[PDB]
């Protein structure tokens, strides 16, 4: 459960760059 | 010479900045300073004696600071 | 032992604020 | 302990290791003791960055106490959620995210005195398809004018230039006359009230819309983590997470004396905690003392 | 809250809307006569109007205990609700072990079985896996880093995209 | 019978299921601010997760869950501004009282929510004949302390609290809700204040009417300050720091008062001081000075060395654009004691910075000889919403204090400074304003 | 054009940072992996060192071809030309001395551990990536 510790900052403003869906529930299903 | 400021000099602003240039001349060689005013300079000077430079301007020391502390917190 | 406190067990742990300390008790005085 | 002037941050804070430790230097300070004066030196570049390193300290503990929304119906847990980071924003010494990211474009661009820097010196603090929208405008303006667009205000190239950037910025779905209303006003205050009041739904409905845009990005970053976690075996997700946990245990006590190393351990010895008063009595989870 | 608040005994609720607890005051002049009666079990007492401005003194500040953060409490819970939408998917496979038979072996093809056989163990596979909810909390800790270094912008934690924009629209169709 | 911990155990126990209603954990809260169960935490915390884990909501039980909140002294910012959502969704659904309630609950507690405030604000000053001003009193406390300034809802209260004759909170509701606002239209506070002539019931209303006229800075009324004379036991430590502070800000003379109030908030400090903050400890200060009535040997170093805390700590979060008027303000001063010279104008504002004796810091410090003179600026959190534009009551009190270490504090307003077109006329401004409390400079 | 000195002798970061890293001639990174992290700069062009700073080449260095171990071996501490004509097999033993420390590196302790440079002059610049992939492929 441990993370490692960062420190830096982010100087930029960006759209979070949202992942693309993964094909697990549909290889599920077949 | 020929000095870059950002700002038109006042006559107090001239003879300081003559105490400072003074000394990157080794002799008593008293210049024949002239003005140029580019204010992308954050204020100061940059003395550019025809054949070496003295970027004295506080938009080069704010960039020395800034590559100053993005090394330092690579390395700590 | 158990039954700590609360002002204790509000804390947010594994946030960073220490090497953030680590570097800005270790920068200003480098930097200054 | 602290230099005094992390306890000058940590007064507005609300988190729990600040305020402990404020509450521990006012006891301090009771009990006979002299308040330190504080340092009317360090010149702007380093007030900046200690202004910086010591407003990341309390950002830093806050953003962990502020619950994500990640799944809910409506908009209110967005709203909440955009609402903590504001109240943190405004505990961590930082201004309105307006007015803090105009002060940004009016630090970095203070000698831009052209269109084309202006736009190429902000490119890292707008999104990449409006700069993009706004170079188009300004390359179709120096087209027709086949001659430099200058940040001046009054060439009127530069109003040839804006007459075209208001159009695509309300075609971005921003209306640019009631954010300009709110931020240049009107003389009576009945009109004042009458463009805060559209330009506070406009930023209500922006802020809301990016924590829903971070919280969505959250969403699908655990969503697919998951399903690249569900396809393994449980015998390699075990040893996995069991080798990270050590590598994670090895980097914080192979340097000893660093704060952050103790107060990682102590924060393991916490999770132990934790874990031993829940298996204590799990009906009345953790056991605090009142 | 604020310091003080100006509430009580003065557009009150006068009852319980639940059966599980029912409740009546006496909205009287000046003081209230409190009958709460939960179940089975009923008390009563008399407060004033002087006396419920007095319990907005100290504050409670009600605060969440979590096991590492709440912000990492929030993605494993995010998580686990994942994680059911994923068993509640795994629980409508159908029944491979009505077909275990000797009567199903011996009639069936022998790729066919070996198949049958080995989609059987494939669902042990994902059964087991789905069901691994120690594995969460350690998957959190994935998604907190990124994050919490997305928050630690130079500008300010709620910092987008679409205010920066409009700031910067603020900005340009001004002068200078 | 009659015992109290047996519907306590019945409470927690229902609260503990799993499939609880908005309705039960909506009487349940209820119930236990009419039982005043400050004590057991753990409880308030269980019909708060049941409250905020609720998916449907009617008006009748969210009205009671806001109430409940709001008077029974507990707050959680997750919880309560999550709530905003059914209030959102009911808002054609609400009653006027409801309504009120649901505006002053989530108003009260800080919830940053702009289209519930407006969405309430337009359908107040729509229909206002039908809502009673105590009603009107409670929308405005949350538009108030909502975050929002609206002023449309502001002028249509004080045609209502001028119109009709309104009860003693309602009047301090409204006031707090103008101080915060800070909009201190006199015709709005003087018909306001023609309700307090029956005695206060409750503390809470002198003390929030104390604070609102200190704040506003208006004058202290001789009925107020009686409340606070003999009702000075119905007070919080941190309330009646805030009275007291209200006190000495509006000029108020009866220093029994100020006794009767230290005698409250001295004994929870050398009790426990931890208690409050430090924005309270500076409060405290500035009615101990601006008073004069005496703290004990340990509580007034405390809140003289917390005075210095709580300044410091908001010099050090200046807005940013006070950070520019104050260097502004520097510059002119420097150009008023006479430097023609840019090096000569830096060297004086890099010499004006001096420390005060507490240990804070102040940014313009003049000395000649052995007097001092502070130079301070109040650039627009500072000063009041309406056209005057005069400056709050807090920097009155930083003078006052100021006044009392040895420094002539000469305050600059930024409706007056920067307005000005040239430097110059800004050195005429600092120079007089210096001659009008200090001609020896 | 103006012409700025730096003052300072042609210098490239060295350190355990360059390790596992695809540098440049001058030490500039050029596998998209970011800036070069734990390193310290230092000449390119150093002294050899002296007489008494030498030592008896004595212990051997393994390339794993058992040609060159057994015929002409190789000790720590050598210079040892791959003489040959193009497509020989020059660059094949090489390869085949590197992809062998990284076999050897993993059954001897931290002291007798060999850390091999590869530099390319001259070479076609998709040759180096198939380099690269190699030893991303076999480890080394
Ligand atoms: N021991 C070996 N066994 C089989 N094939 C080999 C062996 N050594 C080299 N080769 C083959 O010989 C070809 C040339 O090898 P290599 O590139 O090492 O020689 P080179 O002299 O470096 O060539 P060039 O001068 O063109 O760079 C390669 O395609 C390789 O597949
Ligand atoms: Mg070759």
């Amino acid at each position: 459960y441990l993370a490692p510790l960062r420190s830096d900052f982010t100087e930029e403003i960006t759209a979070p760059k949202v992942a693309s869906a993964s094909n697990l529930v549909n290889e599920w299903n077949n | 010479c020929t000095v870059i400021t950002a700002e038109p000099l006042d006559k107090l602003e001239r003879v300081e900045l003559t105490k400072k240039a003074e000394k990157f001349v080794d002799a008593g060689f008293k210049l024949v300073m002239q003005e140029k005013i580019d204010k992308k300079l954050l204020g100061g000077f940059v003395i550019e004696f025809s054949d070496r430079r003295v970027d004295m301007s506080t938009a080069k020391k704010v960039e020395e600071f800034n590559n100053f502390v993005n090394k330092l917190v690579l390395s700590i | 032992a158990d039954a700590k406190a609360l002002d204790e067990l509000r804390k947010p742990k594994f946030s960073s604020k220490y090497l953030i300390q680590h570097v800005s008790q270790k920068l200003i005085p480098a930097v200054k | 302990a602290v230099s005094k002037k992390e306890v000058l941050y940590f007064l507005s804070s609300k988190d729990a290791e600040s305020s402990t430790a404020v509450k521990s230097y006012l006891k301090s300070l009771y009990a006979g003791a002299q308040v330190e004066a504080t340092e009317t030196d360090a010149s702007e570049l380093i007030a900046q960055l200690e202004k910086k390193y010591l407003s990341a300290q309390v950002v830093e503990p806050g953003v962990h106490n502020i619950a994500l929304p990640l799944g809910e119906s409506g908009s209110a847990p967005v709203k909440r959620y955009a609402a903590e980071l504001f109240n943190l924003g405004a505990q961590a010494g930082f201004e309105c995210p307006f007015i803090e990211v105009s002060k940004k474009f009016g630090q970095e661009t203070a000698t831009s005195e052209t269109v084309k820097d202006v736009l190429n010196k902000t490119k890292s603090y707008v999104s990449a398809d409006y700069n993009a929208a706004l170079n188009e405008v300004l390359s179709s303006v120096e087209a027709e004018i086949n001659g430099p667009v200058l940040f001046d205000g009054k060439t009127e190239g530069f109003k040839k230039f804006a007459a075209k950037a208001k159009a695509v910025a309300v075609s971005r779905g921003l209306p640019a006359d009631t954010i300009l209303a709110y931020c240049a006003g009107s003389a009576n205050e009945d009109a004042a009230d009458k463009v805060s009041k559209e330009f506070f739904t406009w930023f209500e409905s922006a802020y809301t819309a990016d924590a829903a845009a971070e919280v969505k990005a959250i969403e699908a970053e655990a969503a697919s983590i998951l399903d690249r976690h569900l396809a393994k075996p449980v015998a390699q997700i075990r040893k996995e997470q069991a080798s990270a946990y050590a590598s994670l245990l090895k980097r914080a006590e192979t340097a000893k004396g660093a704060k952050w190393a103790e107060k990682y351990l102590e924060d393991v010895k916490a999770v132990q905690w934790f874990d031993a008063s829940v298996a204590e009595a799990p009906a009345s989870g953790p056991k605090v003392a009142a | 809250l604020t310091t003080f608040t100006f509430s009580g005994l003065q557009d009150a609720p006068v009852a319980a809307l639940s059966g599980s607890i029912k409740l009546n005051v006496a909205a009287k002049a000046g003081k209230a006569e409190v009958t709460v009666a939960a179940g089975a079990a009923k008390a009563a007492t008399q407060v004033s109007a002087a006396a419920l401005r007095k319990l907005s003194g100290s504050k409670i500040s009600l605060a969440e205990v979590a096991r590492i953060s709440v912000l990492h409490s929030s993605i494993q819970n995010y998580l686990l609700s994942l994680s059911n939408e994923r068993y509640q998917l795994l629980s409508q496979w159908p029944d491979f072990t009505t077909m275990y038979g000797k009567d199903f072996y011996y009639r069936a093809h022998p790729e066919d079985l070996k198949k049958f056989y080995d989609a059987a163990d494939e669902y042990y596979k994902l059964y087991e896996t789905v069901t691994e909810f120690d594995s969460l909390s350690a998957l959190a800790s994935q998604v907190v880093p990124n994050y919490a270094a997305r928050r630690r912008s130079t500008v300010h934690p709620a910092i987008g995209s679409t205010v920066a924009d409009g700031a910067f629209t603020n900005f340009l169709l001004s002068k200078q | 019978e009659n015992d109290v911990p047996a519907i306590l155990k019945e409470i927690d126990s229902l609260v503990s299921r799993e499939a609880v209603s908005a309705k039960e954990v909506s009487d349940a809260a209820v119930a236990l601010t009419y039982l005043q169960v400050k004590a057991n935490r753990r409880l308030w915390g269980k019909v708060l997760e049941k409250a905020g884990a609720a998916q449907d909501y009617d008006a009748a039980s969210l009205t009671n869950l806001l109430w409940a909140i709001n008077t029974g002294g507990v707050e959680h910012f997750k919880t309560v501004a999550e709530l905003a959502g059914p209030a959102v969704s009911l808002l054609p659904s609400l009653s006027p009282v409801q309504l009120s309630i649901v505006v002053e609950a989530l108003g009260g507690a800080g919830v940053k929510n702009y289209e519930l405030y407006n969405k309430a604000s337009a359908v107040v000053v729509s229909k206002i004949g039908e809502f009673k001003p105590a009603e009107i009193a409670r929308v405005l406390y949350g538009v108030a302390f909502g975050g929002v300034n609206d002023v449309a809802l502001a002028k249509a209260a004080g045609k209502v609290f001028a119109s009709t004759e309104v009860d003693s909170r309602t009047a301090a509701q409204a006031l707090y809700a103008l101080a915060k606002l800070g909009r201190a239209d006199k015709a709005t506070v003087d018909a306001l204040l023609k309700s307090f002539k029956k005695g206060t019931e409750s503390a809470s209303d002198a003390a929030a009417a104390s604070f609102a006229l200190g704040s506003l800075s208006f004058k202290a009324e001789k009925a107020i300050v009686d409340a606070l004379k003999a009702s000075a036991g119905d007070l919080a430590p941190a309330q009646a720091v805030e009275a007291a502070y209200g006190l000495a800000l509006s000029g108020a003379t009866d220093a029994e008062a100020f006794k009767a109030l230290f005698g409250v908030v001295a004994p929870a400090i050398e009790k426990a001081p931890d208690a409050l903050e430090v924005s309270s400890l500076a409060q405290l200060h500035v009615a101990s000075t601006i008073s004069g009535a005496k703290l004990p040997a340990a509580v007034g170093s405390f809140v003289a060395k917390a005075f210095g805390l709580a300044a410091d700590a908001a010099r050090l979060k200046r807005s940013s654009a006070e950070s520019a008027l104050v260097a502004d303000v520097a510059a002119a001063t420097a150009v008023a004691f006479g430097a023609q010279y840019r090096p000569e104008v830096a060297s004086a504002v890099a010499s004006y910075v001096k420390t005060a004796p507490d240990g804070s810091v102040l940014d313009i410090a003049i000395t000649k000889g052995d007097a001092k003179v502070l130079v301070q600026a109040v650039p627009s959190s500072l000063l009041t919403s309406t056209t005057p534009a005069k400056p709050l009551g807090h920097v009155a009190a930083y003078s006052k204090v100021r006044e009392a270490q040895g420094y002539a504090v000469a305050v600059v307003p930024a409706n007056e400074f920067e307005a000005l077109p040239d430097q110059k006329a800004k050195a005429q401004y600092v120079l007089a304003a210096i001659k009008k409390v200090a001609p020896s400079f | 054009d103006l012409v700025y000195r730096t003052g300072q002798i042609v210098n490239v970061p060295i350190g355990p940072g360059t390790l596992g890293r695809v540098t440049d001639g001058l030490g500039q990174p050029i596998d998209g992996k970011g800036p070069l992290t734990n390193v310290r700069s230092s000449l390119v062009e150093v002294k050899a060192p002296g007489i008494i700073a030498r030592q008896s080449v004595r212990e051997p260095l393994f390339t794993g071809v058992k040609a060159v171990d057994a015929l002409v071996p190789i000790g720590r501490g050598q210079r040892e030309l791959i003489i040959g004509d193009r497509q020989t097999g020059k660059t094949a033993v090489a390869i085949d001395a590197i992809i062998h420390q990284k076999n050897c590196n993993e059954q001897v302790p931290k002291a007798q551990r060999v850390y091999c440079v590869y530099v390319a002059v001259g070479q076609k610049r998709s040759t180096v990536a198939q380099l690269v992939k190699l030893f991303t492929q076999t480890g080394a």
